[PDB]
RNA sequence: GUAGCGGCGAGCGAAACGGGAAGAGCCCAAACCAACGUUGGGGUUGAGGACAGAGUUACAAAGGACGACAUUAGACGAAUCAUCUGGAAAGAUGAAUCAAAGAAGGUAAUAAUCCUGUAGUCGAAAAUGUUGUCUCUCUUAUCCUGAGUACGACGGAGCACGUGAAAUUCCGUCGGAAUCUGGGAGGACCAUCUCCUAAGGCUAAAUACUCUCUAGUGACCGAUAGUGAACAGUACCGUGAGGGAAAGGUGAAAAGCACCCCGGAAGGGGAGUGAAAUAGAACCUGAAACCGUGUGCUUACAAGUAGUCAGAGCCCGUUAAUGGGUGAUGGCGUGCCUUUUGUAGAAUGAACCGGCGAGUUACGAUUUGAUGCAAGGUUAAGCAGUAAAUGUGGAGCCGUAGCGAAAGCGAGUCUGAAUAGGGCGUUUAGUAUUUGGUCGUAGACCCGAAACCAGGUGAU
RNA sequence: UAACUUGGGAGUCAGAACAUGGGUGAUAAGGUCCGUGUUCGAAAGGGAAACAGCCCAGACCACCAGCUAAGGUCCCAAAAU
RNA sequence: GACAAUGGUAGGAGAGCGUUCUAAGGGCGUUGAAGCAUGAUCGUAAGGACAUGUGGAGCGCUUAGAAGUGAGAAUGCCGGUG
């Protein structure tokens, strides 16, 4: 419910009230698993194909007469049992993405955020004061905030200087309030969120 | 949870059966098809409803009736559904769709007499059953065909 | 693609509330002199598709509700 | 993704061939005939684990019969006498005593004769 | 998968409404004027006409001036040293540094700081394109309104629609209107009403495709795979149309073995190079079948699916286990698969070894498990977004009520003269996504005909 | 100790011998067609020399323990010259 | 702890082994990965280790996900060799 609000130097600037309905619920592991699986499946490019017996080059004619040669009967040199033949079934291009009810999506987002709020993996900063992109200064800020390797940085909107400062540090990822997703949140060990971003997240996830 | 500790919900997932992969599965060789006959073949089996040449049921039975091109079907509201609104409220098709009682309007809105009303309302609809009209009028309210 | 309804069957049955199929009766076209009065009177009354036939033909009327 | 045949086939077939060690000619070399023999070997071993109990009881009875005839008695009479006397020494022990300690077997025979 | 079409069989199968992408409107013929029927003016429609700022994307067609942007070469571009093992360091250890750059390749093993690069930024003599401002021109009911037409008969065809009660559209043959008080359509047809105005033409965009080009992507292949083709439509086959392969890998670096010896050579043994030559080119790894050399045990009186159980003798000594190899001799014992009432079967199949080789996916249906919400549940296309999650989108779909062929009535309804009896119903649970099972449409588990049709090639 | 109802998923529609009640044939067939039961099919183990269908009897695995079934006890070959 | 059950073809049901790829986590590797070879090792099975030799650069494990996922027979196809 009540959360400390820190400066970039670690000083405890103030306090914020975060809706228990967003950061305070008991995570639904079933729905969270379904959402992670769904997002991972949506990331798939199903560009995989093989040539079946119709698609293989040539192979129109009968290799030899049906009877009298003493050999097994055959119909085309591109049959699947032939070396160089067509493939039986095999991959064919298709999308792996599927949908889930919107209420389930929201429950998944709330479950991930509440798991972060539990286990003391959430921290709120007062603001980000990056006027120019400086990776070393952002790394210093993270070190002062005493954060683990994997951090998800959440801003209210697209903050270009914060994004440019952070995008080269391994394990650090930056998103906006609207960009929050289960894969990103669960992969991170800690969330560093601005006060305005946290307020917006509460406003939209209710 | 964690990406290295994912767990599907209990009973939510079952491994698919793979036939034709050895005797010990119990679906090797004939792959559950038994031995020979039309049903053992790839693409084999007669069309559904086929009875092997005996006259099919849907040929031995006669056709019946016709479809009315001008058929009207109404969205129906019962009195127990009308309970949702407070006393003195004027009920209209727009109000019903807004409050969500009626999802699709169809040829109109008909009030029906299942359930108990227990409220005084002015109900404006396209059709009323006799019992629905009587109950609306006898609970202190009024109805109008619009 | 979408499964296709069996149009003759759809012309011959109707779906009841519990999911049964109401059907008309055979032997109701002609030759009524060869059938008793009670026979014709009771053939006037509709029946349901039997359970075994339903096992055979359910998918033909899946869309018919 | 494609799954090649790989190494599992060779590993399994090699296990069968190693089990076929000492078999004659192609039966210790070629996987198909080795597999057939190993299957037969298992069936034979199951059957013979059963038959060996009968075989050894047969041997013990033969030896007990010889010892009893030495003491002027048949096997059937000796066993009936032992049962009547209440002696439950089994046939393996009886044959082993008859081989090792002739005097103790003579005492057992005397008890059997007394019971009859 | 509705309405409908259909030996009403198998099957075939809309459209309007609603929600979206995109969006654009115009020019003639004729009435009538002025010039020599042909030209210019006139005009463009649901009642109008006669009479009384726009543009080279249709709407008319040619140029220029200049700008800007893009493509077709390129340039700059941060930051690492030491020790150890090693042939070699990027690896290990220590201590540093850069990052709008921790994409990716290469470098003697695995590098953000060694190289090529990457983030970022800059760049064009010339040529093609896109797009702007100025210019530039173009411009400011008396009469008519599409005739061998519409339409009809016959024969066909296209319409989801098989001639049907068959409207609507088209072709051949033959007939053949009317003229705003006109003409056509609203599924035979008539009347009324409603909507529209055929028999002239033009018109971008949202849509379809990929031999190509540029930049990229993949829970796609990795040399029997992936293109037929990593080295080829070649070799080879055929008169011809046409068919159509096999075949990748030394090493970091050629340092690719000077020299000596046997040998005509081939090939070897040394010596050298190399970390390694059983990495020496037929070159990484080097399985199995198969072929040899040596020998620990055994075998020349013995009748056999070759093993198995028992078991001395001899020889060894382990993942140390009540061990390993061999085996005199005794008991038992007619391979496997398929197909069969029944197969040792003298029924089928396999020479052996190796690789390859068969229930898959998409869209629907149904059922079960799981999960979310619940008298509600849920969006589709689209739009935004990173080819994502997701947000938005409520059109639509399934439920909340059934009964009847239907009009209809409704917790009832149908039948019935019935207030009877009887059928189906009422006397709460659904819905969305998804794992599994099964079915349908697709070649639908794989291989196999004899044949059929179409277009070609052949009388050497 | 089952039985029935409702749903999901099947396979089967070539059967064979033996015994017994019958048809047919010829009180022929290891014939053929029905009734009844068992076994084989889909069942190994013991017996019937060998021998799916006969007799005894239904193998979760191990034992160099014991009692029995059918069938057996002179030798092959366990048990009565 | 004391009772019961466990022959099986077509076939139904359940639980698992192993293969390739992916995600996340945690590791191994020139002080020698995968592969190959040998062994007297382990588990109820599919199968899993360890040691040595060869090899010379990649590869396990955990959880979950996805499949071109397992061959002895097709007078199967290709290659090699009897
Ligand atoms: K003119
Ligand atoms: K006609
Ligand atoms: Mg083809
Ligand atoms: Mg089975
Ligand atoms: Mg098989
Ligand atoms: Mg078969
Ligand atoms: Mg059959
Ligand atoms: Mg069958
Ligand atoms: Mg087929
Ligand atoms: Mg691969
Ligand atoms: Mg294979
Ligand atoms: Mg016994
Ligand atoms: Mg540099
Ligand atoms: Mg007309
Ligand atoms: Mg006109
Ligand atoms: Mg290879
Ligand atoms: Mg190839
Ligand atoms: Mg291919
Ligand atoms: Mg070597
Ligand atoms: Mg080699
Ligand atoms: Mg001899
Ligand atoms: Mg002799
Ligand atoms: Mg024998
Ligand atoms: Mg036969
Ligand atoms: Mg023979
Ligand atoms: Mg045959
Ligand atoms: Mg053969
Ligand atoms: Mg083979
Ligand atoms: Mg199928
Ligand atoms: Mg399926
Ligand atoms: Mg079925
Ligand atoms: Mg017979
Ligand atoms: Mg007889
Ligand atoms: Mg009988
Ligand atoms: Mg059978
Ligand atoms: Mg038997
Ligand atoms: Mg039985
Ligand atoms: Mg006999
Ligand atoms: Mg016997
Ligand atoms: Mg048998
Ligand atoms: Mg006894
Ligand atoms: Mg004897
Ligand atoms: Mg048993
Ligand atoms: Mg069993
Ligand atoms: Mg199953
Ligand atoms: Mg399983
Ligand atoms: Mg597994
Ligand atoms: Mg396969
Ligand atoms: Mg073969």
């Amino acid at each position: 419910a009540n959360y400390d609000v820190l400066k970039l130097d670690g000083t405890k600037s103030g306090s914020i009230e975060l809706s228990d309905a967003v950061f305070g619920i008991e995570p639904n592991n079933s729905v969270l698993f379904e959402a992670i699986n769904l997002q991972r499946a949506s990331l798939r490019q199903g560009t995989h194909a093989v040539k079946n017996r119709s698609a293989v080059s040539g192979g129109g004619r009968k290799p030899w007469k049906q009877k009298g040669t003493g050999r097994a009967r055959q119909g085309t040199i591109r049959a699947p049992q032939w070396r160089g033949g067509g493939i039986v079934f095999g991959p064919t291009p298709r999308s792996y993405a599927y949908k889930m009810p919107k209420k389930m999506r929201r429950l998944a987002l709330r479950s991930a955020l509440s798991f972060k709020a539990q286990e003391n993996g959430l921290t709120v900063v007062d603001a980000f004061n990056f006027e120019a992109p400086k990776t070393k200064e952002f790394k210093n800020v993270l070190s002062t905030l005493e954060q683990p390797k994997k951090v998800l940085v959440v801003t209210e909107n697209e903050d270009v200087n914060v994004e440019l400062s952070a995008r080269n540090i391994p394990g650090v990822q930056v998103t906006t309030a609207q960009g929050l997703n289960v894969l990103d949140i669960t992969n991170a060990d800690s969330l560093v969120i601005t006060e305005a971003a946290a307020k917006k997240v509460e406003e939209v996830l209710g | 949870m964690k990406l290295h500790e994912l767990k599907p919900a209990e009973g939510s997932r079952k491994e698919r059966n793979r036939v034709g992969r050895g005797v010990a599965t119990g679906n090797g060789k004939t792959s559950g098809r038994g031995h020979k006959g039309q049903k053992a073949r790839s693409g084999g089996g007669v069309r559904p409803g086929f009875e092997g040449g005996q006259l099919p049921l849907f040929r031995r039975l006669p056709k019946r009736g016709f479809t009315n091109i001008n058929r009207k079907e109404y969205a129906i509201v019962n009195l127990d559904q009308l309970n949702k609104f407070e006393d003195g409220t004027e009920v209209t098709p727009a109000l019903l769709v807004e409050s969500g009682v009626v999802k699709n309007e169809k040829s109109g809105i008909k009030i029906l007499g299942n359930g108990s009303l227990d409220k005084k309302l002015t109900v404006k609809a396209h059709k009323f059953s006799a019992s629905a009209a009587e109950a609306i009028d006898a609970k202190g309210g009024a109805h109008e065909v619009i | 693609p979408k499964m296709k309804t069996h149009r003759g069957a759809a012309k011959r049955v109707k779906r009841t509330a519990s999911g049964q199929l109401k059907r008309s009766r055979a032997f109701t076209s002609h030759l009524f002199a060869n059938k008793s009065t009670k026979q014709k009177r009771q053939l006037r009354k509709a029946r349901l598709v039997s359970k075994s036939d339903m096992k055979r033909v359910k998918q033909l009327l899946a869309y018919k509700k | 993704p494609r799954v090649k045949g790989g190494t599992v086939t060779r590993a399994r077939r090699k296990k069968t061939i190693k089990l076929a060690k000492g078999y004659f000619g192609s039966k210790h070399t070629l996987y198909k005939v080795a597999k057939q023999q190993v299957m037969k070997s298992g069936q034979y071993a199951f059957r013979d684990r059963r038959q060996r109990k009968r075989d050894f009881r047969k041997l013990w009875i033969t030896r007990i019969n010889a010892a009893a005839r030495q003491h002027e008695m048949s096997y059937s009479r000796l066993m009936n006498g032992l049962k009547k006397a209440g002696i439950d020494i089994n046939r393996k022990m009886l044959s082993e005593i008859a081989i090792s300690d002739e005097k103790a077997f003579a005492q057992l025979v005397t008890k059997a004769k007394d019971a009859l």
